């Protein structure tokens, strides 16, 4: 009939393939679709939704309701940082279980500028200023405020508004970083210091609270889907 | 700009095909025990964890299918006698059709039900199934009941139902048997069904499961402490 | 700029007006089928019956954990909407959940108002999906969350009721991941109101209301309340729901399910 | 540089991505 | 003029495909020893010598790939009992994905990772891999470190690294196992992976290695005397 | 469907061949190249580079 | 001749398929049809025919 | 989106549905 | 005398030299 | 309804009826 | 009556007589 010749790679079953395949139930009248609200066209409309991170993971209050809020007060020391975490959105345990984390554990490489949004939920009369700062890798992680004001930072006020927005830029030698704990492609560091002390009047609670969020801008992108490590089938 | 966002699309996120079950079927002399001359498998996706936890980012979805049957075999004796090449009959059964009861009933005549004859040793089977839903989309996470207990009921069991279930029997079963008559030498078989969705449209995103699964519900019993130990101000 | 938010006969004014989240960007409407061959008209209570019904008032203390309702489960007690939902076999609706919670300038804390579609909670006993009807639909009185998972051991009299955990949100997700739902935060520093317009999200075009419950509201105190220096402080929370653009179909005899 | 896609089967679910 | 210079081009110089590894995998009764029920292989080209010494004419390069899996089998007893035809599961694992630990874990469900089922006896497997680098080119001969020891370190091991290495785990592993359950008769398998680069672009030529290799570095220990004996003025 | 006929030379693996082959990781966003200096287009721009020979190979 | 590549789903026998198939008796002179009354073009001209149901199914 | 049907055999009963 | 090259697969790495 | 006959071989006896 | 010859490979020695 026709002189064909088999090539290698025949009779295998590769899992990632797009071959034609014979239907089992032919002549089938498919139910037509309707306009159900909220269609997801791409995985990036899940990472870009602003979600909360767990910050205070100490051993009394981890895996508890109160692991999300950070206690900052009037009697806090002014030279010590409020919170510190590196920018590794799949290997850092404070950022692994966020919605940005739970998407980036499926993909190996990632790149894009991602943004943070803090929320001050104290009383109305409480004021103060907070310095939130970012530092690219290569040096020591910044310890005091004297060496942390050099990098990209945003002085955030607590009196006018109650929320900042810090867009961490994309500074990297490589085009794509990884979603593993690696030292060749390290993200950076995030730290938050007191610019000035919190000023609280009398008949006002001294212990305020803070919630921190994370998102991704419209240039974030990933590739090379793979497995995940946030599940275990105990059989 | 200049970043291909094509790897993260929905049709590319479900490109891999994960297993959904492993079915034992044996070919021995018919004993008084539970004879595995034919085996049955309720069609569901909530048997493994990696496909279940991946589909449950989304409340509603509609998608085609492409199944794939991979069949292995063994012996049970060291220098066991040789045996000829075997033929398997995979058989689909819609809900309501008569269920087989013995090895060779009147129902294995496949006069209406689609069935696949798979000679052992060749390329795997590979069939497609269209959108067989009856609503406009498959419904993960049905909230209500199937029945509502009325005040005018005689007893409790008439209006009794099961929480979060649409139908008792969704999509029927597969019924795998071996066509060849039994031998004094027995050959243990293990069919693995793969599943690769096609033409995927999803709606209404929701966050993923982060404690291990337990049964076909949405409940939980064990390992209620997912987040690990990590200091507050340590980078 | 002060919202004179009026639907039907009732009117929701405000002292502060900031935003109004429309869930998934779609305002509610009726069924829009251009390929409709029957032109006969269903039973629509839409001439004056888009009203704001007001649920019970709950008290948010210092050690309170959360509240949850269902929809249209919460509206079966009051209104003429509660009567149309029983005589008609199937119908659809859209909602505007409005949650007001006032406080002074010296209180602090912040709620979080969610609206989870298809909000399947978790049972307590090891019998899987084993929950009675009356315990799974508490009505307008709602239900409360808990701290730890305490499963039931009484086997001759099983409780057959939920036991959700707050930071698991009942379903099994984390709470920090629960902002992909359409939400709102009642930060007592700045605002004291929260209005969320909910469209009809369901797989069918129109579905029953006695057995199915589309949306689920969950109020979580994200930060604990605190007055000046005391240890006992209670402010009230009041929820208000308005059924917008409802329609019904297919009359039958009335159905009264048992609620023990 | 391009390629060629020819749908062989009548059914809709039989086609490729 | 009138000499075809086409045989010496770069795309024709890398036209042949040389082996990169040989992997043992066995199918026996599970012993207390190091069970070769599944085997793993770190993806690298610097395991053999003929492909390594050929690629190291060039400092930077970028190229696709085409792997090929050739599988043989044996018995271990003289008149050993017969056995049915076997099925192998080659499985790719990206860096960071969970590594299998037993013969049958939750991770062999291949729900995200691409995997190749190869029935024994047929044509060999033959799959292609695109340019999976994260820089603009693969980098042979990385000069620097991964980490830089700072003055402010506590001890030496924090800033410790390894000379001439970009990442600890490049490109993950393959994880070959046999799908069939074990038998009292055991079948020794030896998978050979071939590798044929495609679409090759290279840069920055350098002279080839002329003492024998030693480890994955660029160092040397033995046979430091390559040139033979030959007189000065003898033709 | 279509009456094909196998020819000899089927199911072999010849090493020097240019067949099509199925990709394993589809829909992949390849890193774009840049102008790294010194591109070699052919093996003849390695032989034509002037290099030193060893002449005096006496045994000392 | 032509470099083909087998895909999975080969050598199986699916029951619901529409493949070409070689005839056994070629060059056959088929008896031509005539207009027999009452042609059924679809199963729906059997359900739409008005038929009686059994109502009184008591045990006598 | 369409497909291609090419009848290969001469006989009438050999064709497809 | 010539020949015919028809790229069958969508991916770029799948093509021939 | 028709079909397609393409003679593949050079020899005369190789063709079909 | 004729036939069809389509050279498939790039190499010259690969062709037919």
């Amino acid at each position: 009939g026709l002189p064909v010749l088999n090539t290698p790679g025949s009779n295998q079953y590769l899992t990632s393939d797009n071959y034609q395949s014979p239907c089992a139930i032919p002549e089938f009248d498919v139910t037509p679709p309707i306009d159900i609200p909220g269609e997801v066209k791409n995985m990036m409309e899940l990472a870009e939704i602003d979600t909360m991170i767990p910050l205070n993971l100490e051993n009394t209050k981890r895996n508890t309701m109160d692991m999300y809020r950070v206690t900052l007060s009037d009697s806090a020391d002014l030279s010590q940082p409020i919170l510190c975490f590196s920018l590794s959105p799949a290997s850092d345990p404070r950022l692994s279980h966020t919605m940005l984390g739970e998407v980036l554990n499926y993909y190996t490489h990632w790149a894009g500028s991602l943004k943070f949004t803090f929320l001050f939920c104290g009383s109305m009369m409480a004021t103060g200023k907070i310095l939130v700062a970012y530092a690219p890798p290569g040096a020591q992680p910044p310890t005091s405020r004297k060496e942390a004001m050099l990098g990209t930072h945003v002085i955030w006020d607590l009196g006018l508004q109650s929320s900042c927005t810090m867009v961490v830029p994309w500074i990297s030698n490589v085009t794509y970083r990884q979603t593993t704990q690696d030292s060749f492609t390290e993200g950076g560091y995030i730290s938050m210091f007191y610019q000035t002390r919190i000023v609280v009047p009398l008949s006002t609670p001294k212990s305020m609270s803070m919630l921190g969020f994370v998102s991704a801008c419209n240039d974030f992108s990933v590739r090379l889907l793979r497995d995940t490590t946030h599940i275990s089938q105990s059989a | 700009q200049r970043r291909s966002r094509s790897e993260s699309t929905i049709e590319s996120f479900f490109a891999r095909g994960a297993c959904v079950a492993i079915i034992e079927v044996d070919n021995e002399e018919p004993t008084t025990r539970a004879q595995k001359l034919f085996a049955m498998w309720r069609i569901t996706y909530k048997d493994t964890v990696q496909l279940r936890r991946k589909l449950e980012f989304f409340t509603y979805s509609r998608f085609d299918m492409e199944l794939t049957f991979v069949v292995t075999a063994n012996f049970t004796n060291t220098n066991n006698g040789h045996a000829l090449n075997q033929v398997y009959q995979i058989m689909y059964i819609p809900p309501g059709a008569p269920t087989p009861k013995s090895w060779d009933d009147y129902t294995w005549q496949t006069s209406s039900n689609p069935s696949i004859f798979y000679t052992y040793g060749a390329a795997p089977a590979r069939i497609s199934v269209p959108y067989v839903g009856l609503a406009n989309a498959y419904s993960h996470f049905y909230d209500g009941f199937a029945k509502v207990p009325l005040k005018t009921d005689a007893n409790d069991q008439i209006g009794d139902s099961l929480y979060s279930a649409m139908t008792v029997d969704d999509f029927g079963v597969l019924a795998i048997r071996v066509v060849n008559d039994h031998n004094p030498t027995k050959v243990t078989s293990k069919v693995r069904i793969y599943m690769k969705p096609k033409h995927v449209r999803v709606w209404c995103p929701r966050p993923p499961r982060a404690v291990p699964y337990y049964g076909p519900g949405v409940d939980y019993k064990d390992n209620l402490n997912p987040l690990s130990e990590k200091g507050l101000t340590t980078y | 700029r002060v919202l004179q938010l009026t639907i039907g006969n009732s009117t929701i004014t405000t002292q502060e007006a900031a935003n109004s989240v429309v869930a998934y960007g779609r305002w509610p409407e009726f069924i829009r089928d251009d390929e409709a061959n029957p032109v006969d008209q269903p039973t629509e209570p839409d001439v004056a019956t888009c009203r704001f019904y007001t649920l019970d008032t709950v008290m948010w203390g210092k050690e309170s954990k959360g509240w949850w309702w269902k929809l249209p489960d919460a509206l079966r007690d009051m209104g003429l909407f509660g009567q149309n939902m029983y005589y008609h076999y199937l119908g659809r609706s859209g909602y505007t959940v409005h949650v007001q919670c006032n406080a002074s300038k010296f209180h602090q804390g912040a709620l979080g108002v969610f609206a989870i579609p298809e909000y399947c909670l978790a049972g307590d006993s090891d019998k899987q999906r084993y929950t009675s009807y009356a315990n799974a639909n508490p009505g307008e009185k709602g239900g409360k969350f808990y701290s730890q998972f305490n499963r039931d051991t009484a086997v001759t009299s099983p409780k057959r009721e939920f036991c959700p955990v707050d930071y698991l949100l009942g379903c099994g997700v984390l709470l920090g991941n629960a902002f992909v739902y359409p939400h709102q935060i009642i930060n007592l520093r700045t605002n004291n109101s929260a209005t969320i317009v909910l469209p009809y999200v369901n797989a069918m075009a129109i579905d029953s209301m006695v057995k199915h419950n589309n949306w689920g509201i969950a109020i979580l105190p994200l930060s604990p309340l605190d007055f000046a220096q005391e240890s006992s402080v209670e402010i009230p929370i009041t929820v208000t729901i308005a059924p917008m653009c409802s329609e019904f179909n297919g009359l039958r005899n009335v159905t009264a399910p048992k609620f023990q | 540089i391009n390629y060629t896609t020819i749908n062989y089967y009548k059914d809709s679910a039989s086609n490729a991505a």
